[PDB]
Parts: C-alpha cells; sequence; structure tokens
RNA sequence: GAGCUACCUAAAAACAAUUUUAUGAAUCAACUCGUCUAUGUGGCAAAAUAGUGAGAAGAUUUUUAGGUAGAGGUGAAAAGCCU
RNA sequence: GUAAGUUUAGAUUAUAGCCAAAAGAGGGCUCUUCUGGAACGGAAAAAACCUUUAAUAGUGAAUAAUUAACAAC
RNA sequence: CACCAACUUCCUAAACUUAAAUUGGGUUAAUCUAUAACUUUAUAGAUGCAACACUGUUAGUAUGAGUAACAAGAAUUCAAU
RNA sequence: CUCUUAUCUUUAAUCAGUGAAAUUGACCUUUCAGUGAAGAGGCUGAAAUAUAAUAAUAAGACGAGAAGACCCUAUGGAGCUUA
RNA sequence: CCUCAUUGGAUCAGGACAUCCCAAUGGUGUAGAAGCUAUUAAUGGUUCGUUUGCAACGAUUAAAGUCCUACGUGAUCUG
C-alpha cells in the first residue's frame, strides 16, 4: 500500500504568476482614506541669496499676499486661530521633538508627529541602524515663507536656520556617516500640513525643499565603486 | 592487458567506430571547425592528418578516390579535398590539424571537449595560447645570456 | 552494579598498593616485607600499612629508625631462638603488659 | 590569488627563449658529460689488486632486444642485446655506514631530461658533476674493488665466457584473476557450472574459521622485482657498449636492468681474469677489438659450418 | 557515578579554624502561608523554635516571611557564595527543626565526591623521598665502572 | 550477504569523510588576460571562445543563405569580407561571404 | 463471481509455398504449443528472455455474445480448473 | 541444651529438576534410598567441589580455603 | 619457620543475620470530582491510573548506501538540414 | 576435454544526474592454545597491534531469505474409503 | 514370529607421521643381484583410463602412503 500525492496547496502572487491568471481589478466598496497628499501644491522656489544673511524675506510674503494670504482665510475659517506670528516658534517644537524620536526610534510618537509621505522618508533607510541626533542652538529664529491650501488641506512652508549634528550607525555600532559630535549649520525649509477637515486633524510635518543653490552634503566615510557596464561575449564596449 | 593498442574502443564495435569518426571527419571536411568530445577528436584527428596525404597523392590517383569516396559521404566534398585543401597545405610536411581543448560540456554529463580544425581556414581565429613576450623579466634575463654567449665564442 | 562493587575492591586494591610502597621502602634498607611487618609487631608497634608508607615517602629518617628497630628485634630473636635454655631476654624483646 | 599556484619550466618561457634553454641545456650535458672521460688522470683511488672472495661493481644497462645466436656446433642460442648508457660511478659508502660486512657502490645510467624533477635529485649531481640519471642502484664491493664517484663504466667491463645475473622490473600485467596469475584450474566449461569457471574453488578449510596470510588470490601481476641468475656472456660490442646475455630478462625493451658478475656457487671466483677494479679505456693499454665473441660462438663472415 | 559527576579535594573556606572559627551560615529566608495545609508544621517552627535559633546563632540573619504560598521554602545563604534551597512542605516541626541545624553547621562548599579524606599544606617534616635517599656517596663522585 | 550490525555514525563518519573522498583543491585556475574572466591553464578561455564561436555561427548562416541548398559545396577557398572591404587581386575568384557589421577588432 | 480458466450453445473468421495424393498424409512459414539448455531469480516478467524445438486442412486455431456456481459446476482423471 | 508445637479459619502455586558423595538393585548406563550444594574468595576459565550467618559507609585490622610437588644396591 | 588473602569476624558509625513460582503487609507517580489552597499545594472520593521487550499497531527517522539499478546515434547554419 | 588462449560487445571501473532491497540488541568488531553442548572477536593464559579509505576473494559471523525436509505432541483440523 | 536406514566428484588444499617413493643407517638363514626386518627422518612428490555403483580390471610409475580438518571446502560449482 502507499499513501496518496497531496499536492500539498506571499505565495500566492508565485502560485498564479507560473500558472498565470485573470485578475479583474476590484472595485474598492470603501474608499481609501487618505489624511495626507503625496507632494506640495505649489513647491516655493526659493529665492536666491536666502541663505548666508548672518524680515525682508516676510515683506516678500506680504506682497506675495494676493497668492497666499487669501489661502490663510482659508486656515482661519476652519479653526480661526492659525496665527503666523506665533506658527514659527511651534514649528520648531514638531521638527525639534521629531527628529528627537529617531534617537529612541518611538515610531509611534513619529505618526503624531509626521504625515503619510514623511515617515516613509525618515525611517525606511534607517532600519537596523542607531541614528543619534542633537539639536545645537539656533542661529536665527524660524519664519512663515509659503502657505498654499488645496479634502482640504494646508501647507505652511517654514524657513529655519539651526545646527545640528548626527552620527549613524551601522548593526556593528560602526561609524557609517557624521562626526560624532561637531555642530553643523543647516539652513533648510520645511512643508508642514494638516487637514482641515478632520475634526481630529493637526500640523505635522510634511516634506522639505531643497534649494538647488545649496551646498553639497558631507560625504559618507566608506569608498564606493560604481560598477561599469557588463557586457555578454557578443558585446563590446564602447 | 591493452599495452601497445593504438586505437579507443568507440560505438558499438569496430565497425561503429569506423563510422563515428567518419561522419566526424566529413563534418571537419565541410565545415574545418568541429566541436566534439575530447576522446573522439583524438581519435579522429590521425585520420584527418592521412586524409589531407591522400589528396595530395593527386585527382588522377585511383587509391586516393577510392580512400576518398569511403571517408567523405557527402559527394560534393571530394572536389573539395582535392581542389581545395591539398592545395593549401603543399608546402607543409604534416600536422595540417589543430586541436584544443575547450572547457567541459554544460550539459549535465560534464563532457571534455575539444575543438578540431584545420590550418588555414577562414573562420575567425582561435583564443590560442600565447607564450610571454622577450620583454618580460625572466625572458630578458634569459635574453641577456644568449647575447653574452654567443658574442663570446 | 560496577560502581557498588568497586566500593569494596577499591578498599583491597589500595592495599596492595601500601603493601607494594611499604616493601620497596623496607629493601632500600635491606629487609623484606615480612620481616620488616613482623618484628615491628613484637615490639608493641601498631602503626598499620597506610600509615607506614606515609612514614616511607613523606618522612624517610623516622622510617629508617623503624627499620634499624624492627631489624634489631630481627637480630633478637635469632639469639634467643639459637641460645637454647635459659638466657636474659633481648633489650627490644621486653614486652609492657597491660590490665 | 594569495594561494598555492603550480609552474613547469616552459610556463614564463618566450617562443624565441624556448628553444635557447633546450640548446643549452642539451649543451651543458656534453661538457659535464667529457668532463669525466678520463678518470685515471683526474687523482683515480689506488688500485689494489684482485685477492680471493673479492666483489666488484656492476653495471646498469638499457635492453634493446633480442636475436638469433649460432655456435660452431651448429646450436642456436636466442640472446638479448643490453646497451651500457651513460653509467656512473655515484656514491660510495665505507662498510660501517651501509651496516652490512661488505661496502657498497652506487651506480646510475641512461641519463635523462632535468625538466620534471625534483630539486633534491638534481643537487645531487650537481654535487657529482653529471647530468641527472633516470635510475640507481646499489653494488655490494669489496674494499679492493672501491671506485671513486664520477667514474664511468663501460661493456668492457664484462667478457665473453663469464656468467652474469641481470635484475629488472618485469612487464605488469594489471590486475589478474587467479588463473593467469598463479595457474589454477578453474571449472569446466559445461555439464552445469553455474556461474563458476575461472573462480578460485575454496579458500581454506572450515574449522580455522579464516583465511591463512600468504592465500593466493586476484590481485595486480607483475612490475615486480626479479633477477635471473647464470647468465652466459656470448659477446661485447665494444663500440656501441652492447652485452650479449643468453637467455631471456625480465622487463620490456627499453627497460633498465642491472648486471653485475653472477653470484652461483660455480662462478665463484671467476672475476681473476676480468678488469678487478673496472675497465678503463683512459687507460689505453691495449685498443680493443670492436667486437669480442666467446670461442665457441661461430662468428658472421666466417665459412659455413661443415661438421666434417 | 563517581566518573559521571564532579570531585574535589578536602578544604576549608578561609583557613577557618587557624585563627578563629567563623560560622559559614549567614543567611535563612523561611516563606510560610498563614493558612495552608502544607505550612503548619513550619508555622509551628516560628512560634516555638526560630526564636532560640536566631539567638544560638548571632551571625545568621534570619528572615520570616508570611504570605499567600503554595510550598514553604528555606533558602540558605553562606559567605563563599553557596545558596542552597529546601522544600518545607509538610514537615513536621522536628523535621524542619533537624534540617535548620544542619544548614547552619555545614560550609558552602559543594556536597560532591572528596578525593582525599586528609589533606595537608605541609606534608614532609624531614623531607620527602627521591630516589638519592638512601644511595651512599662514592670517592671522588665516581660513576659506576669510570676509569678517573 | 547481508549486514549483521548496523553501522554507527562514528564508524560511517570516518568512511565519507576520508580524505581520499573530500573534493581536491585545484592549482590551474588563471585569468585571461584580454577578458579578465577565469579560466584553467591548459583550457582555452570560455568567454573568449564563446565570442568566436558566436560570430562563427552569424558567417556559417550567411554561406547556407547563399549556397540555398545541399550539396552545393564550392570547389574554390572561401573568404570573408565585412562591410567597406573590397576584395583584392589575392582574393580573385574565391567565394566571398558578406557580413554586415563591421570587421571585428580580434579577426584578422 | 465463468471478461481468467474447464466445458458447452449460437453467429462469425484464418491457413502462403511445395510434394503427395485424395489425407486427424509429407516438408515448412503465419499461427498454436512449450521439448532441452543457458540467462534471470525483488528479475523486462508474482513464470519472462535468448536459443533450440512439437503441431501447422484439423479431435486445428482464433473472435464475439450467451450457459452451467460451491452440499455445486466443469473434467480426452492431472483430485486439473472455477479471476 | 534450647523455642518452638497442636488445633481452628482462609488461600493459591506446585506435581519434569541439576551436579557431587555414600549403600544397594537391575544390567558403562539405568532405577531406588541417605547427605550436601547454587561466591562477590580458591581450584585456570569453573551453576553443582572447598572456604563463607544477613547488608551498610570507612585510604583500618586479624584471618579461611588456596595446582602444585621434590634415578633409588 | 613466616607473609599475603573473602566486611568470614573485630574495629568507628550502624545493623540484628541466606535460586523463585507463590503468599502477607507498608508507601507511591499521574489525572478527574468535593472542600480548600493560589508560581502549583492539603484531606477525602474516584479511574481508560505508570511499558527497555508481545516477528505488537500507527507515524517518524536511520543502517545497508550515495551502494544495486536506471537514460539521449553524429555533426552543423539546430516540429531545421 | 588434454590445456587453455586472443578479439569484440555486455557488465565492471572512473566522471555527471537520479536513487532501491532483504538485513540491523549494542559494538571501541584481532591471532593461537585452553574451557565448553561437535561449538569463542568478546571467558582463562600467552601473543600481536599508528589511523582511515578504494578495488578484489568467500574461511567464518552454527551469515541472510521462502509457506522446505525429518520425528513426535494435541481428548486441534480436513480430504478420501468402507465391512 | 519378522525387521532396517548421509556420501561421490570439481576447485583450492592446511596439518599429523603410525613413511608409499626420494635420503642416512643396524641385523640377516645379507657371496653379487634381488629381498626381509628394525631404527631415523614429514623433505618434496605421490598418474591416466575402462566397466562401474561400490567395486572390478587395463596400461604406467621412483612411488601411485595411511589418516585428521563438521562428505575439510554447496553465500565456489556439481551427481
Ligand atoms: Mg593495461
Ligand atoms: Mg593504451
Ligand atoms: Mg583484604
Ligand atoms: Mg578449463
Ligand atoms: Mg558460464
Ligand atoms: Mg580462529
Ligand atoms: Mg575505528
Ligand atoms: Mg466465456
Ligand atoms: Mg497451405
Ligand atoms: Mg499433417
Ligand atoms: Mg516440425
Ligand atoms: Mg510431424
Ligand atoms: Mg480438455
Ligand atoms: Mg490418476
Ligand atoms: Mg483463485
Ligand atoms: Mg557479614
Ligand atoms: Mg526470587
Ligand atoms: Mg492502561
Ligand atoms: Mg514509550
Ligand atoms: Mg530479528
Ligand atoms: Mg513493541
Ligand atoms: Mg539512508
Ligand atoms: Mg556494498
Ligand atoms: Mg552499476
Ligand atoms: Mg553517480
Ligand atoms: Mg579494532
Ligand atoms: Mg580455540
Ligand atoms: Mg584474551
Ligand atoms: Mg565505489
Ligand atoms: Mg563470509
Ligand atoms: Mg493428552
Ligand atoms: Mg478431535
Ligand atoms: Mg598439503
Ligand atoms: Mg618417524
Ligand atoms: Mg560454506
Ligand atoms: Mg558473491
Ligand atoms: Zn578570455
Amino acid at each position: 500500500r502507499f499513501r496518496p500525492p497531496t499536492p500539498e496547496p506571499k505565495e500566492f502572487l508565485e502560485y498564479a504568476r507560473k500558472a498565470g491568471l485573470v485578475i479583474p481589478q476590484e472595485r474598492l466598496e470603501r474608499p481609501i482614506h487618505l489624511a495626507c497628499t503625496a507632494g506640495i501644491f505649489d513647491p516655493y522656489v526659493p529665492p536666491e541669496g536666502d541663505a548666508r544673511m548672518s524680515l525682508t524675506q516676510r515683506t516678500e510674503r506680504l506682497r506675495k499676499n494676493a497668492a497666499s494670504q487669501l489661502a490663510i482665510r482659508k486656515i482661519r475659517e476652519f479653526d480661526a486661530n492659525f496665527k503666523t506670528k506665533d506658527f514659527p516658534e511651534k514649528a520648531k517644537d514638531i521638527f525639534i521633538e521629531a527628529h528627537l524620536c529617531l534617537n529612541n526610534s518611538d515610531h509611534d510618537r513619529l505618526h503624531t508627529l509626521v504625515t503619510e509621505h514623511c515617515f516613509p522618508d525618515m525611517v525606511w533607510d534607517l532600519k537596523y541602524k542607531t541614528v543619534r541626533w542633537g539639536f545645537v542652538e539656533s542661529l536665527e529664529p524660524a519664519q512663515v515663507v509659503h502657505v498654499r491650501c488645496s479634502n482640504m488641506y494646508g501647507q505652511v512652508t517654514v524657513r529655519l536656520h539651526t545646527r545640528q549634528t548626527l552620527a549613524i550607525y551601522d548593526r556593528f555600532g560602526r561609524l557609517m556617516y557624521g562626526q560624532e559630535d561637531v555642530p553643523k549649520d543647516v539652513l533648510e525649509y520645511v512643508v508642514f500640513e494638516r487637514h482641515l477637515m478632520n475634526p481630529y486633524g493637526s500640523w505635522r510635518m510634511h516634506a522639505k525643499i531643497v534649494p538647488a543653490w545649496a551646498p553639497p552634503k558631507q560625504p559618507i566615510l566608506k569608498t564606493l565603486m560604481i560598477p561599469g557596464p557588463q557586457l555578454k561575449p557578443w558585446e563590446e564596449y564602447e | 592487458i591493452s599495452h601497445g593498442r593504438v586505437y579507443r574502443r568507440l560505438g558499438l564495435g569496430p565497425e561503429s567506430r569506423i563510422h563515428l569518426l567518419r561522419n566526424l571527419l566529413t563534418g571537419l571536411v565541410r565545415h574545418e571547425r568541429i566541436e566534439a568530445t575530447w576522446a573522439r577528436a583524438d581519435e579522429m584527428r590521425g585520420y584527418a592528418e592521412k586524409l589531407i596525404d591522400y589528396g595530395k597523392l593527386g585527382d588522377t590517383n585511383e587509391r586516393a578516390m577510392r580512400m576518398a569516396d569511403f571517408w567523405l559521404t557527402e559527394k560534393d566534398l571530394i572536389p573539395k579535398l582535392f581542389k581545395v585543401l591539398a592545395p593549401r597545405f603543399q608546402g607543409q610536411n604534416g600536422n595540417y590539424t589543430r586541436m584544443l581543448q575547450i572547457p567541459n560540456r554544460k550539459e549535465q554529463d560534464r563532457a571534455k571537449m575539444a575543438v578540431i580544425e584545420y590550418k588555414g581556414n577562414y573562420l575567425p581565429p582561435l583564443p590560442l595560447p600565447h607564450r610571454d613576450s622577450n620583454l618580460t623579466l625572466l625572458n630578458q634575463l634569459l635574453l641577456g645570456l644568449q647575447q653574452d654567449l654567443h658574442h663570446n665564442q | 552494579v560496577k560502581c557498588t562493587k568497586a566500593r569494596r575492591l577499591k578498599k583491597r586494591n589500595l592495599r596492595t598498593l601500601w603493601i607494594n610502597r611499604i616493601t620497596a621502602a623496607s629493601q632500600e634498607h635491606g629487609l623484606k616485607y615480612p620481616a620488616f611487618i613482623v618484628n615491628l609487631i613484637k615490639c608493641q608497634v601498631e602503626l598499620n600499612r597506610k600509615v607506614l608508607v606515609d612514614l616511607a615517602i613523606y618522612e624517610p629518617k623516622t622510617f629508617k629508625s623503624l627499620a634499624a628497630l624492627a631489624k634489631r628485634r630481627q637480630q633478637e630473636g635469632f639469639a634467643a631462638a639459637l641460645g637454647d635454655g635459659k638466657e636474659p631476654e633481648g633489650i627490644f624483646s621486653r614486652v609492657v603488659q597491660y590490665h | 590569488l594569495h594561494s598555492k599556484s603550480s609552474t613547469w619550466w616552459d610556463e614564463h618561457l618566450s617562443e624565441e627563449n624556448l628553444s635557447f634553454v633546450k640548446q643549452l641545456v642539451s649543451d651543458e650535458n656534453k661538457t659535464q658529460l667529457t668532463s669525466k672521460l678520463n678518470p685515471l688522470k683526474d687523482e683515480p683511488w689506488p688500485l689494489h689488486p684482485w685477492e680471493p672472495g673479492s666483489f666488484r661493481v656492476g653495471l646498469i644497462a638499457l635492453k634493446l632486444g633480442m636475436m638469433p645466436l649460432w655456435t660452431k656446433d651448429g646450436q642456436k642460442h636466442a640472446v638479448t642485446l643490453l646497451q651500457v648508457q651513460d653509467c656512473h660511478v655515484l656514491k660510495y659508502t665505507p662498510k660501517e655506514d651501509h651496516n652490512g660486512k661488505i661496502a657498497a657502490l652506487t651506480v646510475g645510467g641512461k641519463t635523462v631530461s632535468r625538466f620534471y624533477k625534483p630539486d633534491s635529485r638534481l643537487e645531487f649531481y650537481r654535487d657529482l658533476g653529471l647530468p641527472p640519471k633516470q635510475i640507481h642502484k646499489i653494488f655490494h664491493v669489496t674494499d679492493n674493488a672501491v671506485i671513486k664517484p664520477g667514474t664511468p663504466l663501460y661493456a668492457a667491463h664484462f667478457r665473453p665466457g663469464q656468467y652474469v645475473d641481470v635484475t629488472a622490473k618485469t612487464i605488469g600485467k594489471g590486475f589478474q584473476g587467479v588463473m593467469k596469475r598463479w595457474g589454477f584450474k578453474g571449472q569446466p566449461a559445461s555439464h552445469g557450472q553455474t556461474k563458476t569457471h575461472r573462480r578460485p574453488g575454496a579458500i581454506s578449510t572450515g574449522d580455522i574459521a579464516r583465511v591463512w596470510p600468504g592465500t593466493k588470490m586476484p590481485g595486480r601481476m607483475g612490475n615486480q622485482n626479479r633477477t635471473v641468475y647464470g647468465l652466459k656472456v656470448w659477446r661485447v660490442n665494444t663500440k656501441h657498449n652492447i652485452i650479449y646475455v643468453n637467455g631471456s630478462v625480465p622487463g620490456h625493451k627499453n627497460c633498465l636492468v642491472k648486471i653485475k658478475d653472477s653470484t652461483l656457487p660455480a662462478y665463484k671466483d671467476s672475476c681473476k681474469n676480468l678488469p678487478f677494479p673496472t675497465y678503463f679505456p683512459d687507460g689505453d693499454e691495449e685498443e680493443l677489438p670492436e667486437d669480442l665473441f666467446d670461442e665457441s660462438v661461430w662468428q658472421p663472415s666466417e665459412p659455413s659450418i661443415t661438421f666434417a | 557515578t563517581g566518573r559521571g559527576t564532579s570531585s574535589r579535594f578536602l578544604t576549608s573556606v578561609l583557613h577557618n579554624g587557624l585563627g578563629r572559627y567563623v560560622q559559614q551560615l549567614q543567611r535563612l529566608s523561611l516563606s510560610l502561608s498563614r493558612d495552608a495545609p502544607s505550612s503548619r508544621g513550619a508555622r509551628e517552627f516560628v512560634e516555638r523554635e526560630v526564636t532560640d535559633f536566631a539567638r544560638r546563632n548571632p551571625g545568621v540573619v534570619v528572615y520570616v516571611n508570611p504570605r499567600p504560598c503554595a510550598m514553604p521554602r528555606i533558602v540558605a545563604e553562606y559567605l563563599n557564595g553557596a545558596v542552597r534551597e529546601e522544600n518545607v512542605n509538610s514537615k513536621s516541626v522536628e523535621e524542619i527543626k533537624s534540617l535548620v541545624q544542619k544548614l547552619a553547621d555545614q560550609s558552602g562548599l559543594d556536597v560532591i565526591r572528596i578525593r582525599k579524606p586528609f589533606h595537608t599544606d605541609n606534608p614532609s617534616i624531614q623531607g620527602q623521598w627521591h630516589p638519592f635517599t638512601n644511595k651512599r656517596t662514592a670517592l671522588h663522585g665516581l660513576r659506576p665502572r669510570e676509569l678517573r | 550477504a547481508a549486514p549483521k550490525n548496523r553501522r554507527t555514525i562514528e564508524v560511517n563518519r570516518c568512511r565519507r569523510r576520508n580524505p581520499q573522498k573530500l573534493i581536491k583543491i585545484k592549482n590551474n585556475i588563471d585569468i585571461c588576460p584580454e577578458c579578465g574572466h577565469l579560466k584553467q591553464k591548459h583550457v582555452l578561455c570560455g568567454y573568449c571562445y564563446e565570442k568566436v564561436r558566436q560570430e562563427t555561427t552569424k558567417i556559417r548562416q550567411q554561406i547556407g543563405a547563399q549556397e540555398g541548398g545541399p550539396f552545393r559545396a564550392p570547389s574554390v577557398e572561401t573568404m570573408v569580407l565585412y562591410t567597406g572591404e573590397k576584395p583584392s587581386e589575392k582574393d580573385q575568384g574565391k567565394r566571398i561571404v558578406e557580413r554586415n557589421i563591421k570587421r571585428p577588432s580580434w579577426f584578422t
């Protein structure tokens, strides 16, 4: 006698890929819920020379009020408390606090301090790593630079000039990118966001804007090899 | 005891050995470069050498014609042997065939392989093993010794 | 079963070892083992074989004295038996009685 | 790779240097071999006279083949041709170091290439100033018969009429059965014999419950050192250094053999007449004829035998 | 079981008897249940015998912990660092009293096969035997058959 | 004949881990100067040889198209020419095979 | 349970060449059978293979469907056959 | 000299031995009766011969049996 | 003119005196129920209550053993010639 | 057959792929003499002894298998014959 | 009153000696030659057939020994 050959059936995809299958698209009965929108509504173009300044910018925004202040009215219409005078400080609190989570790796808190377009851009390339980010004094106070609005989202780009330290390590504790403790001054533009409609919506960090005229960042300590084209016997190098 | 015997046992028997080698020879004459197992290519190399000798004897020779008729199963090759290959190798006294070892066959039998060709053919040149240049360190020292020995008597 | 049985063979094997070591030590001074043991007893010395080995290995000078003592008592025994009749008992052949 | 790699003499040589090295190595063989051609003028060791009970050196020779030969009585004798080829004395030991009563001389013949040999062997010959030899062998020589190392030996060292002993490795027969290895009868072809024709029968008896050591069984046959005793020397060719030895010699053609005076009882002290230390051609006391014959031999070019 | 187990030699923790004898047991912990049939005997030990034991041994610190418990347990800690634990489940006062005294007298040294009943650091007074003892010297120290 | 006893892992581990049964390390592996791929000293490079045979197959394809049928082998010498090359005087009266590609660097 | 096998009923098939004659005759294929030896012996095969053999117009062989059933059936009796 | 024995009530298993020694009966064996034995020591290995009251820890001791024995006018 | 040696016996502490079918008695592993206990326990009442062995049953994995045994005519330009 | 031999194919052997079967108390698995039931790798006394493979032989492991044989037993069966 | 049932061969042989031949000797009713008897010795050897189922013969030989090894030996084969 014998026992029968049961075929004995991240696995369904291979099953149907080898067999091949007609996967008809399905209409989602419940619409997917988005609390943030990928990208920036209008990517603020940083004026040249905005760095290396050791309020004039704020006056320029007052001039751009034609295309920006009207948006602020909408921000007030849903909240009526969003004042660009006090907002700069609160922005810093998010930024500083959010980055601090990385040290502990308290991904729980981050989700309450960053949107679903910044968390994947803050932790994805830090799995199996031990960052150490510390905030040195801020050179100059933060300032709002651009306010846009579209269900209805509002983004308030903030400009900050601060001094920080970063010391990312490998799994084995070896240093990979940075100096253990040495301050460096950074002028980065941050783009906050909020879901105006939702009753439980607040201000969270969405994205950052990199001016083209920015200086290059510090390079990794290790040395890389960029492979050249790989050629089969048919081919010849050019 | 197989001391002094100069043949491999191939195929289904003695007749089968000749026919297997005969087909390889017929392919070599037509194509001038053939891949076969190392043992079989080695066995067929001797017949490849002697076949050219018969072609040299001449078209009018009857013994050459009968031998050429037997070995070349495709009869269009008979003019080729007498009028192409034999004229090519008129100067040489021997060593018409070049046989080299190529990597093992990637077909689950991992056979030892060889490429056998007639010298002077039109195909792209094989990547032969090339000896070192006289400019290498060892060669120069040997070259230095040679100059002194000849010059000083 | 082996562990239990070896417990009793251990005690006989150590006594065989002690005797071998005693014969080694006594033959250095010229005495066979039977003479050394017997004549020490006749002097009313009740050192046992385990203790005797310790004397031979670690107290060579004291063991040598015992060999002379056992030899002297053996020498007295030959004279006492060899000379028949009433002869005064040997100095070291005197037995201390108890009551 | 920072690991072991293989090399051979030809790996790094260019096309031109390949020929140059070949000619150079062959050039050295010529000069070295002509340096030793004159032993007697190169501080020869003292030459003692022959005394009874002496044993002299022997030669290493190559086996050319066989041919027929005839005597004045008309009998035909099959004979083997042995060529003495690059035979030199290589090493000397005294009686004490060899541990025997007698001393030892190591001889060697058939110079070979230098290209696939261990460094040890090459240094041994470089000290002695000779090209490497194919084979070494040891000969037992008495003190009177000692010969200095580096001394060549020649076929004239033997003379027709003396009996000799030859030892060489027999032809290999590979792994064989029991019929061809020990001449066992085997079993019948027909009448019911089932799968047993060339097989060994019963190994042993049932009582001993084992197989005795030295029981004859299938195994590898041949390639063993064997010796033939009491072979007569019929003729010597001085020009080509050829010795004609009666009968068969172990080994295949082109096999090196060991030739020394016969140790059989009859020819105990027959080396009185022969050159006692060795035959020196450098001495040139008298120039030998090209062909030496034994008296019974019928030489070609003689009148046809008529037993009148 | 001798070959299947470890062994040691006879020893004392800090030459306990040379200068002054010191008691090795330094702590006893007894956990009990106020109401549990298994801990009845241990409860009587606390009522009657614990104080007298404590007075006799002033270098042993005794901890008694009545708590909701399933098995009463005794934990004994020694100066050398050994820790020993005992089930006191359903034992009479006589058994627990007997056990507690055995712990006090013991040392922390492990109860395993002891290779030798005795032990000395100064085995020899007159000099340890070596092959030359009991060998007479020779004039000029001439070895046998030496000519000089 | 059948086993009288089961064989132990300690006996088996000696048999199948004996050096006679282990894989021998190779000392004859080297690099090809031209391609930088690995090869054994006495065998041709399998990468450089692959280039030659792929070109050879292309040429043999073109020969078949010219002949058009079996038993059409010429009785005169053959030659291969690439775009930008024209037969010389020595090339007269020889079958010419034409290839679209430029003359390969190795092919001369 | 007679799709194997034993026997039977009904309806159908096959047998060249050669010599005798006018045939349960002869030589010998197809076909049926299984004499002797070897191989095989968990084999290709739970009875085969390779040779060698016996019959081969007949009491021959083969096909299809039906019948007889265990205290029984069938049997040119081997107590054979009845999955 | 010594501590067992008879009766009452309940109850199975067993009913084929083994070897040594002693006396008989048949006729070397084989029946019958009497005595002993079942080492971890000794006899070489040794169920049956000899030494041996049970079984425990100890690096104590005295002992038992113990294949060995010393041609002859 | 003796020594050695079997807990035979003495000695320190103890112990109270001899194949095996069968017979008398003292404890006990596990689980459930009653009432308690609360890092896994106590007194009772129960039971499909304990396996180194039935050429045991089921399943798993070894040994023999990487062994016996198994398979695709050749070349080339390759549902081709 | 005396009296075997040579050649070729199969198998064998080596390389690559796949991969069974009976069997197996545990094995760190020696020779001789003794003892023993015809009986010893394993007991007594001598002796021998670097360790692991590969390919061979079949003396032994009272070698492994099958439904084999032989005598006897059961108040176990069954077939057959009768007076 | 009657009764009656493991062993040949083939292959390869190991060993005993109570020796069949070969070898060394004592005695003799040993002239020589043939023999007889005994001691010593295990050295190598000890044939081929016919009828046979156990023997019965033929022709030879220096001799055609007697026994033990579970018919020595069937995982070597065979009646
Ligand atoms: Mg061979
Ligand atoms: Mg060969
Ligand atoms: Mg004792
Ligand atoms: Mg035969
Ligand atoms: Mg056969
Ligand atoms: Mg044996
Ligand atoms: Mg082993
Ligand atoms: Mg039917
Ligand atoms: Mg017909
Ligand atoms: Mg007919
Ligand atoms: Mg017929
Ligand atoms: Mg007929
Ligand atoms: Mg019928
Ligand atoms: Mg009948
Ligand atoms: Mg049936
Ligand atoms: Mg007792
Ligand atoms: Mg019992
Ligand atoms: Mg049960
Ligand atoms: Mg179990
Ligand atoms: Mg079994
Ligand atoms: Mg079981
Ligand atoms: Mg397995
Ligand atoms: Mg096997
Ligand atoms: Mg196979
Ligand atoms: Mg394989
Ligand atoms: Mg062993
Ligand atoms: Mg025996
Ligand atoms: Mg033994
Ligand atoms: Mg194998
Ligand atoms: Mg066997
Ligand atoms: Mg009955
Ligand atoms: Mg009945
Ligand atoms: Mg014999
Ligand atoms: Mg005798
Ligand atoms: Mg057998
Ligand atoms: Mg077999
Ligand atoms: Zn390459």
